[PDB]
């Protein structure tokens, strides 16, 4: 071709007028067909995107101009749309303050003072809305965190008397976005969940799932109904969206139902429609399941088949729970265990403090977990994120590294020197450090001296069994001093009046010193 | 679960008790200092916020001004006590900061003719038990019934009225639970009453009941979250080895400085549950224990 | 060595003269010793350029995915809003009246922002530029950029770089020309004689008259001031001719060459960018500093210091 | 490979700890520049700490106000300050000390009106991060200060901080020039009932900012004294200067102190470097003790470690020498031969401190006179009336009499001439200066000299 | 500022009841003023309860009428402001104080309260 070639040049150095239509316009075309070379030619792209930062983007709706910076964002070469001023006096209307809002959340860029301004505006305009437009602008603002309860209070008031102008998702949507406000009043949402259970008869299978969601994030105090509507679910469990019975199973997690009458047959439900499950639904169906102690071997066999299916490539921060749950069922599971240790040894640069420290820490006991490679190679990760480990991160990860048996003799003197200005705010703070250091029983004086300094007001707490332990880790240290023995041995003399010879050695040394 | 502590004002700690009984000044902050340090190390609660220093002795008194019945949090009427208003806004504010309620209920401030007190309120399984006298009348009482009293199946919230003289303390200074099915009590006249009371209204239930020497200032926090540690005041000896005997391990705090100036143990902390929020359907990670992978 | 605050260890001197060597950024670092023979060029383009005067790269030295962030520095050097931070180690700036105008040039910023000066250490065009000044050493004496604006931006007459050279004892340099963005004679890119740099036996040329109000065609046309009736013989075989470049295409140059620059006739700006190399064997002429608030020399002194830094060393 | 934003943050932060605090690899700083100048944030989003994070960590590499990811961050810090609560404050104050731009100061400035407001509803570490960060920059809220310091003080009566809290605290608080006497009592107070955890490594950096802030106080300076002898064996070359340095502030004359350091010192002349002889050298000069056979050694072995010189290390070095009496021919021709070289690094004290000792020295190198006299051009604004009138004093006996080296000279000495002919330590200096020059050279200065004042 | 627990604990009440006799001779003219807002007058009673000052009943009876005449506008026009703890301590005082202050007032905050008219400070 030739005059391709021409346009082509004319386009690329940057004479042509473009105006803000034209550019959405051969957007549009390349990114469905691109049957010409358009993402291909850098410097074609280039210009164009000069062409659209310099024009003016006043004259297109927000939905064109992100999908003009998503077209742009693929090349390479970064785009955001231009931001949008508040309107003027005689052009203010409750239709362009919503188009306002709209338009921040869309582009998803935020800001606090023109939603100042806006929310300022609002009220004394807020006769002419719309009842179709308040339960719009209502989830709108819910969506931009705005914590701003008396304005959305007008607006729930206002909505609830205009009650018959409004379809079931928009009930559904009010109530959904209104549960995400903290500081509203509680007989606001007494009356709004009131209003939802008188619209049982309309609500279709996607418009249950607000309803849920709200009542989850609210807690047991509405629980009646959330009893109303279960109720009504007993005549459809026969065939639900695996999700809505997933978030049916999550509320009664959330709720502490007394009632497993339905519960039972609400999961037997679930049972065999699970299979379809993503990801986090299937995690979190799991968890709801395992809270309310229904696992059994028939579910287990079929879950365990379900989540094989991802084992391979779990997100990392879904894996510490399904190890968790795994822990506390008696039932052979030992390969989806294996699986998951696998792919937690590949993502072993990526995890964080706390994801490694848990996960280090529900390996404790494992046989299988004593001679497998991430016995070591989680250490030497251990060893430099060890900086920024909290004292419950550091805490875990040292009760599982110890009881797995790590022979690294500086890593317990990083642990105590990272430790000793943290301060502890109990014994199960503190013992898996002495536990670490026990493993080889020697160590420089001075941290023993302030090991003991940090005991001895602790001695008051732990009963009779823990002093043993206390003890134990004491001696074999090294100890010394003397204010530290005669405290634990007042705790001692605190349970038993006599020295008997019932006690152990230890607990007879100790009574004698 | 939080804990929230005042640290008393040293200008202006009272010369004498009420009865004219000499207090110790440095010894009273002392002792609340031990007892503070005490308090974090008990392996049950999370955290302890410490507010601030206020003039008035009766602020350190912090559990007056609520009490938590079941899974809600509600405000006791200021009637008789209108100069600590402004001390209440700032405990809310503390309040604000961890991040539980948003504000209180106004069920108790709009029953007119309603005079009320807490520490006549005692948290028992899946029930309360409400002391009448001097302090709760009985209005008090059939509001709280209304509130509160449900009689469904699976369902039910059981109320107890315990009756008492006027010359008893609240109820939650001398009768109290802990652990689970397990009952102490002091050993007198308001503790047997008391005892014999309770077993009238509920007699299909049998527990564990282990007195107190009177006068001794006790505090186990019962509910859902299960402790096995108690708080006895170091003034009393029998007590110590009677509750070990009942199956929980006593922790010996010193109060002597503070009992002079008529504030027990319980009106010093305030307990609360708060309802972490589960955003979108998605639940939340939870203090897990016990004994893992016992199968080998 | 003094104490350095635990929050100051990782910071950088004000001026970048300092660090002896190219940040990791852009390309990632200099290759090693033997990893400095892959950037040569053909022995045609150097016969070229001793014919032509100019010559051109076979390929592009620079990727869009750097040019846009040297666009961006370039951008980020002419605010007038705020500042650009270090401004004062600049030689010389058009900003300094705090107004500007229809024209933005910048010198010696290599001292002032990031990866602009790692560009002085890009081997693609050090090697080449030492392949041009008789295979030796190479020393950078100061960068400068242009900027012009929209479709008012002006032009730049004929000239002859050494003009601006006096102080140079020998004619032993060399100016390689960097096209950030896509260049023609319709947005201001260069025209220059093919045959300038050998009149008059290496002799000056008259410096030419301009006017700051005149269309870029009288601007032009002055060229017929400065030449003779054998110069006009060689203008009618020899006539200028203007180059296109695309983003990221490098120009070189001599010295004795004239050259000038079309104005700016497009909806928005364009950048380029000069830099001027040295050989070896090159000294001083007079006492005192070559460029404002730099080391001092003696009259016959070779010319070397912290300012002018050495760049490329064959073997 | 490509990684999402936060992953990002968290490595760069580990880059960052491991750079400050495990040793100062260079190959680390250079792959966390090249990561970091190639890395952007809009097109992600992300909550405030990650935003925080990657702010902090390329602020800490060396970005200044202008490149794409610190304007990236700074806009979203402006737009969004209720996102920002007093877990991520701390981390912002201190990524914006450095950066002084107008968007800059405006953050600052919105993060201290909003932190004296949570005063009463803090905890340890919140507090201990805050002040901290509050220190680095050079703010001057006294109100947020005193809201801080009554918290601290109340927190204090229940015993929670640490070693290192009390001296991030007491540092922090040295540094802003806060003289709160009950504060630092309630500070030393915690630290003195802490039994055995105060190590020396934890010890001395207290004593260092209790003897930095200024407090008059001789009973708790004693104890200081007393509780340091124990710990005399225990230090090294740096810990000692740091002592030295330390009791200099105090300015009390503890003689029995002062020998067992010495004879302490003595042993470790070996592991002393420059930074430590000048140290000690400034501190003895500052308290006005003369001690000769510890300076000869100190001389000696400074001889030995010549080229590991700054400018602040001569600076001190030469002065010390010069008010001491103690000469070395060589020594002093190596000091200037170094210096020359050096000559741009001066500041505005050392330069005319460096010109003045070498003066009265009367040891008058000349590739040194005019290297230091070149550069007094560039700084003459910056200095101070005596430091002129001395460094004019320097030039006279150094005999330049050059117009391009001495006219911005006189200029400032003319603008700050109320100071300079009201300085009796040194009305005998301007004698010589005017002798050298005479009155055919500054006929303002000298019809103001002549006149009575 | 006076301390009864202290090094001069033999002329505390002493001293505290010429502070309050002052108290009491700047209370009796307090009628003569005008309260720009609530919590000015929040914090004067705050003043005279938790320092236990006699006022008479004139000036409190211009007090409460003042607060009645300011807190209608709020009330009455729906929106404009007053914290609904703020109506709560002013309810309270006037229980305390007794209803013929402004037997109007009781039943007007009652029914403020009922219609939640006022929101909560951190709302």
């Amino acid at each position: 071709p030739s005059a391709l070639h021409l346009i082509f040049e004319r386009c690329k150095l940057n004479l042509v007028e473009f105006t803000a239509q034209d550019v959405y316009q051969i957007c549009t075309t390349a990114y469905n067909m691109d049957t010409l070379g358009m993402l291909q030619d850098p410097d074609f792209m280039r210009g164009l995107h000069d062409a659209f930062r310099r024009s003016d983007q006043t004259v297109i709706s927000p939905f064109q101009a992100n999908l003009i910076a998503d077209t742009f964002r693929k090349v390479g070469i970064n785009s955001m749309p231009k931001e949008v001023s508040v309107p003027e006096e005689d052009a203010i209307s409750p239709e362009s303050l919503i188009l306002v809002l709209r338009n921040m959340n869309i582009t998803k860029q935020r800001d606090e003072r023109k939603i100042n301004e806006v929310l300022k505006l609002m009220f004394p305009i807020l006769d002419e809305f719309s009842p179709t437009q308040l339960s719009l602008t209502v989830t709108e603002l819910a969506r931009l965190k705005s914590t701003n309860a008396d304005f959305v209070g007008k607006l729930a008031k206002r909505i609830m008397e205009y009650n018959d102008d409004l379809s079931a998702l928009d009930i559904s949507s009010a109530a959904v976005s209104l549960a995400y406000c903290p500081g509203i009043s509680h007989n606001i949402l007494y009356r709004m969940m009131q209003i939802v259970e008188e619209r049982m008869g309309e609500f279709q299978p996607e418009d249950y799932i607000n309803v849920l969601h709200a009542l989850n994030t609210l807690g047991p105090k509405f629980v009646n109904t959330f009893r109303k509507i279960v109720e009504c679910g007993l005549q459809h469990v026969e065939n639900m969206d695996a999700v809505t019975l997933t978030n049916y199973m999550v509320c009664f997690s959330t709720m502490d139902y007394k009632q497993r009458e339905h519960i039972d047959i609400y999961a037997d439900a679930l049972v065999e429609v699970a299979t379809d499950l993503s990801e986090k639904d299937l995690v979190m169906a799991f968890i709801a399941l395992q809270r309310l102690r229904l696992l059994s071997d028939t579910m287990f066999g079929t879950m365990a088949s379900c989540v094989i299916r991802y084992a391979a490539k779990m997100d990392p921060r879904n894996i510490a729970p399904i190890m968790d749950i795994c822990s506390t069922v008696p039932h052979a599971s030992d390969h989806l265990m294996k699986v998951l240790m696998d792919r937690a040894v590949e993502c072993t640069r990526i995890l964080t403090a706390n994801q490694l420290g848990d996960i280090l820490d529900i390996l404790g006991l494992y046989p299988p977990a004593r001679e497998h490679p991430l016995v070591q190679l989680f250490g030497k990760q251990a060893r430099l994120r060890l900086d920024l480990m909290g004292p419950d991160a550091l805490a875990n990860a040292t009760r599982g590294l110890a009881n797995l048996g790590y022979a690294d003799p500086e890593y317990y003197a990083q642990a105590a020197e990272t430790g000793f200005r943290y301060g502890f705010k109990d014994w199960t703070l503190l013992e898996p450090m002495l536990m670490g250091l026990s493993i080889t029983g020697q160590c420089p004086p001075t941290m023993v001296r302030v090991l003991g300094s940090h005991i001895a007001p602790m001695a008051r707490s732990m009963s009779l069994m823990e002093i043993e332990r206390a003890n134990r880790y004491l001696r074999r240290l090294g100890c010394e001093d003397d204010f530290v023995y005669k405290a634990m041995a007042s705790r001692v003399l605190q349970f038993v009046k006599e020295v008997t010879p019932e006690m152990p050695e230890d607990l007879q040394v100790l009574l004698q010193r | 679960l939080h804990a929230f502590v005042r640290s008393p004002h040293y200008r202006t700690i009272p010369s004498a008790g009420p009865n004219g009984i000499v207090v110790n000044r440095d010894m009273l902050v002392h002792q609340f200092r031990d007892f503070y340090k005490t308090l974090q190390h008990c392996s049950l609660v999370d955290k302890v916020h410490l507010m601030s220093e206020r003039p008035s002795v009766e602020a350190l008194r912090v559990a007056d001004q609520m009490v938590s019945i079941g899974a809600t949090f509600l405000e006791m009427p200021l009637t008789g006590m209108e100069h600590r208003a402004t001390e209440f806004m700032e405990s809310m504010r503390y309040v604000r900061g961890a991040g539980g309620p948003s504000t209180l209920a106004s069920y108790l401030q709009d029953t007119e003719n309603c005079r009320c007190n807490s520490g006549d309120v005692v948290c028992l399984p899946n029930g309360i038990a409400v002391g009448h006298g001097p302090r709760t009348n009985a209005v008090a009482h059939t509001t709280l019934k209304q509130l509160f009293e449900v009689k469904d199946d699976q369902f039910s919230f059981d109320v107890f009225t315990l009756e008492q003289e006027g010359d008893a303390p609240p109820l939650g200074d001398y009768f109290g639970f802990a652990g689970s099915n397990v009952l102490l009590t002091w050993k007198d006249e308001h503790g047997l009453l008391a005892v014999d009371q309770y077993q009238q209204k509920q007699p299909h239930t049998e527990m564990n009941v282990v007195y107190l020497e009177p006068g001794c200032h006790f505090l186990s926090f019962y509910g859902v979250d299960h402790t096995i540690d108690v708080l006895v005041q170091k003034g009393y000896e029998r007590s110590m080895d009677s509750i070990a005997a009942a199956g929980l391990n006593p922790i010996p705090v010193q109060w002597s400085e503070m009992d002079k100036l008529g504030i027990s143990m319980r009106a010093a902390v305030l307990p609360l549950k708060f309802f972490k929020a589960n955003v979108g359907g998605m639940l939340s990670r939870n203090k897990s224990r016990g004994a893992r992978w016992q199968t080998h | 060595k003094s104490y350095v605050l635990k929050f100051l260890r990782g910071q950088l001197p004000e001026d970048l003269k300092d660090v002896n060597g190219a940040l990791g950024c852009l390309y990632g670092t200099l290759p090693d010793v033997d990893e400095f023979g892959q950037f040569v060029i053909s022995p045609d383009v150097v016969n070229s350029f001793h014919q032509f005067g100019y010559v051109k790269m076979p390929i592009p030295v620079l990727d869009h995915q750097q040019i846009d962030k040297l666009a961006d520095e370039v951008n980020e050097l002419a605010n007038n809003v705020e500042h650009h931070p270090k401004t004062e180690r600049l030689y010389a700036t058009s900003l300094a009246d705090l107004t500007g105008g229809p024209l933005f040039f910048c010198q010696g910023q290599w001292r002032a922002a990031w990866g602009m000066h790692d560009l002085i250490y890009l081997p693609t065009i050090t090697v080449a530029a030492s392949q041009i000044l008789n295979n030796s050493l190479v020393r950078l004496w100061y960068d400068e950029v242009f900027m012009k604006a929209a479709r008012t931006g002006p032009c730049v007459p004929w000239q002859q770089n050494y003009a601006r050279w006096q102080h140079t004892k020998p004619v032993n340099h060399v100016t390689v020309m960097i096209a950030l963005d896509t260049m023609n004679k319709d947005r201001g890119a260069p025209c220059l004689v093919p045959g300038s740099h050998r009149w008059r036996e290496g002799g000056l040329l008259p410096p030419v008259s301009y006017d700051p109000t005149k269309d870029e065609a009288h601007q032009l046309n002055t060229i017929w001031e400065i030449i003779n009736e054998e110069e006009g013989e060689m203008l009618m075989d020899t006539p200028p001719v203007t180059v296109d470049l695309r983003r990221g295409e490098a120009l070189l140059i001599h010295p004795l060459t004239l050259f000038a620059t079309h104005g700016n006739r497009s909806l928005d700006a364009v950048r380029c960018c000069f830099i001027h190399y040295m050989g070896e064997k090159t000294y001083a002429v007079q006492n005192g500093p070559l460029l404002p608030h730099t080391t001092k020399f003696q009259a016959d002194a070779m010319i070397q210091g912290p300012f002018y830094p050495v760049v490329f060393d064959p073997a | 490979s490509h990684l999402s934003a936060r992953n990002i943050a968290t490595e760069a932060l580990q880059m960052k700890k491991l750079h400050q605090e495990r040793g100062g690899n260079p190959m680390l700083a250079q792959q966390a520049r090249r990561v970091l100048f190639a890395t952007s944030i809009a097109g992600q989003n992300l909550d405030a700490r990650s935003v925080a994070l990657l702010l902090n960590t390329a602020v800490y590499f060396g970005m200044e106000s202008d490149a794409k990811l610190v304007r990236e961050c700074i806009d979203y810090c402006l737009k969004n300050d209720k996102l920002i609560t007093v877990d991520v404050l701390p981390i912002v104050v201190t990524a914006c000390a450095t950066l002084k731009s107008r968007d800059a100061r405006e953050v600052i400035e919105m993060q201290a009106q909003k932190a004296a407001r949570n005063a009463k509803f803090l905890d340890a570490k919140d507090v201990t991060n805050i002040i901290s960060a509050f220190s680095k920059t050079g703010i001057n809220h006294e109100k947020l200060f005193a809201f801080l310091s009554r918290r601290v003080q109340t927190l204090a009566r229940v015993g929670e901080f640490e070693a290192a809290h009390l001296v991030i605290l007491a540092n922090a608080f040295s540094r802003l020039r806060y003289r709160d006497k009950f504060l630092f009592g309630a500070i030393a107070r915690r630290a003195m009932s802490l039994r055995e955890r105060v190590t020396v490594n934890e010890l001395v950096p207290l004593i260092v900012a209790f003897s930095k802030i200024g407090l008059k106080d001789p009973k708790l300076s004693k104890r200081f004294a007393t509780k340091a002898m124990e710990y005399v064996d225990q230090m090294n070359a740096e810990q000692v200067a740091s002592m030295f340095m330390a009791f200099a502030y105090f300015g009390i004359r503890y003689d029995q102190l002062f020998g067992v350091l010495t004879n302490r010192a003595v042993e470790l002349i070996d592991e002393f470097n420059a930074q430590y002889i000048s140290t000690t050298l400034n501190a003895f000069q500052r308290i006005g003790i003369n001690n000769p056979e510890l300076f000869d050694n100190l001389a000696e072995r400074a001889l030995a470690v010549v080229q590991d010189h700054d400018a602040r290390d001569i600076s001190k070095t030469v002065t010390a020498l010069a008010h001491f009496g103690l000469k070395d021919e060589e020594l002093f021709k190596r000091l200037a031969s170094h210096a020359a070289s050096i000559a741009d690094q001066f500041d505005a004290m050392g330069l005319v401190n460096t010109a003045h000792a070498f003066a009265r020295t009367n040891f008058l190198q000349q590739d040194m006179a005019v290297a230091l006299s070149e550069r007094s051009v560039y700084v003459c604004r910056l200095l101070d009336a005596g430091e002129t009138r001395r460094l004019l004093w320097a030039l006279a006996k150094f005999q330049v009499r050059d117009p391009k080296i001495l006219t911005p000279v006189f200029n400032r000495c003319l603008a700050l001439h109320y100071d300079f002919f009201a300085d009796p330590t040194g009305s005998e200096e301007i004698e010589e200066i005017f002798d050298f020059y005479g009155p055919n050279f500054c006929p303002p200065l000298y019809q103001l000299y002549i006149s009575r004042g | 500022q006076v301390s009864d627990g202290g090094r001069n604990a033999m002329n505390a009440e002493p001293t505290r009841q010429k502070l309050r006799a002052m108290g009491e001779q700047i209370g009796c003219r307090l009628d003569e003023v005008e309260y720009p807002a609530l919590p000015v007058i929040l914090s004067i009673l705050d003043v005279v309860v938790t320092l236990k000052i006699y006022v008479p009943k004139k000036c409190l009876q211009v007090i409460f009428s003042q607060a009645n005449d300011m807190v209608a506008i709020v009330m009455e026009q729906k929106d404009d402001p007053i914290t609904a703890e703020e109506g709560r301590q002013l309810q309270a005082l006037l229980s305390h104080y007794g209803n013929d202050l402004a037997p109007e007032l009781s039943q007007r905050m009652k029914e403020a309260f009922r219609e939640g008219v006022l929101p909560d400070e951190a709302s």
